[PDB]
């Protein structure tokens, strides 16, 4: 797919929001970051009680 | 209703506890604690730079 | 450059048929940016995916 | 609602010792700092519908 | 039978502690640290020659014993890069700016060609990274803001 086609060679820049963990960071190089992020919940409304 | 809440609120207690205490994780004065100098405990609780 | 469609950090509208696409602004009325992309899957299904 | 958990960042991806290894570098630190992506969060990811 | 270099370093909490001297200073679970109070490259290196040496003399105000987190990691690269280090607090603590044409604080006293490492609370951005080089980061930062709480 997508990281494949990184290495395929027709195209190079691949800006998106790609993440950057260990395994995929061995062959290719990123640049520091512009965004964090993270695993969040949502619930609801938050209205309870009466 | 104020006599009421009053009573209801009033529960000091609170024992210290163990070696994570806010009371046992900063000075005051009404807190002044000690132990016997140069012996066995205050040697080894001195080496703890956290 | 390749890029992963995925709300809603790239879009993807359909093309205004003259040749370009719509002219919209932003509730400031700033100049919103846009470029022309080709991407397979629009609909149907083969043909290069159209 | 909640905490974040699992920290990352969306980096842009670089093919390995690619000929624009630093610059992008360069120019998204001096971007990142200059008041850029707090206009273009404040544009595009956040409403105020709620 | 390993390196020896100085590193010089900064006081903001919780990055690196200050701990007062001990009866005689050999700092029980701290690195040794002695302040200057000055920006001349030869007064260090006579007081440096004058500490590890077989006849010492410094008053005891330029002696302090430097602990905490940072301190800590540099430690571990210590170990794992074999070689020791020697520790000053930089002469006034105001990182590095622009100036008359001029730096100063950290890369004041490091371009002019006296430490050889920085390690502290140290920000990267443009300008600093541009005159002298920096490493991966280490620590994920924000900018918030502090207002008292507990109105009640
Ligand atoms: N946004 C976004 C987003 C970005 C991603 N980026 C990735 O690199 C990935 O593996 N999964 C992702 C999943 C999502 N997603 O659907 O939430």
């Amino acid at each position: 797919g997508m990281m494949g086609e990184l290495l395929s060679g027709q195209a190079d820049m691949i800006v998106a929001p790609l993440t950057i963990n260990n395994e995929r960071a061995q062959y290719i190089e990123f640049s520091k970051p512009f965004k964090y992020q993270g695993l969040t919940i949502l619930v609801k409304k938050e209205i309870p009680r009466s | 209703a104020n006599l009421a809440a009053f009573l209801v609120v009033d529960r000091p207690e609170e024992r210290i506890t163990g070696i994570n205490d806010p009371r046992l994780r900063n000075p005051s004065d009404k807190f002044i604690y000690a132990t016997v100098k140069q012996s066995s405990v205050d040697i080894y609780f001195r080496r703890q730079v956290e | 450059i390749v890029t992963i469609h995925q709300e809603p950090f790239v879009y993807v509208k359909p093309t205004m048929s003259d040749g370009t696409c719509k002219e919209e602004f932003t509730v400031n009325g700033d100049p919103v940016k846009k470029v022309i992309c080709t991407g397979p899957n629009d609909t149907s299904p083969g043909s290069p995916r159209h | 609602t909640g905490e974040l958990f699992f920290r990352s960042g969306f980096g842009i991806g670089m093919r390995k010792d690619s000929p624009w290894k630093q610059n992008v570098s360069l120019s998204i630190l001096k971007s990142h700092e200059n008041g850029f992506m707090e206009d273009l969060d404040k544009t595009w990811v956040r409403y105020q519908e709620c | 039978s390993k390196l020896h270099l100085r590193v010089v370093t900064l006081i903001e909490h919780p990055f690196v502690f200050t701990r007062e001297v001990d009866d005689e200073g050999l700092c029980p679970a701290g690195q040794l640290c002695l302040d200057p109070m000055t920006n001349d490259s030869s007064t260090l290196d006579s007081l440096f020659s004058s500490l590890h040496s077989s006849n010492d003399t410094v008053p005891i105000k330029f002696k302090k014993c430097c602990y905490g987190y940072c301190i800590d990691l540099l430690e571990k690269i210590a170990e794992d890069m074999n070689f020791d280090f020697d520790l000053y607090i930089v002469g006034d603590g105001k990182y590095g700016a622009w100036k008359n044409g001029h730096w100063t604080g950290l890369v004041g006293d490091l371009l002019r060609g006296t430490a050889h490492m920085a390690v502290t609370s140290f920000s990267i951005n443009t300008a600093r990274s541009q005159v002298i080089d920096f490493t991966s980061p280490f620590f994920s930062t924000s900018l918030g803001i502090l207002v008292r709480t507990r109105d009640t």
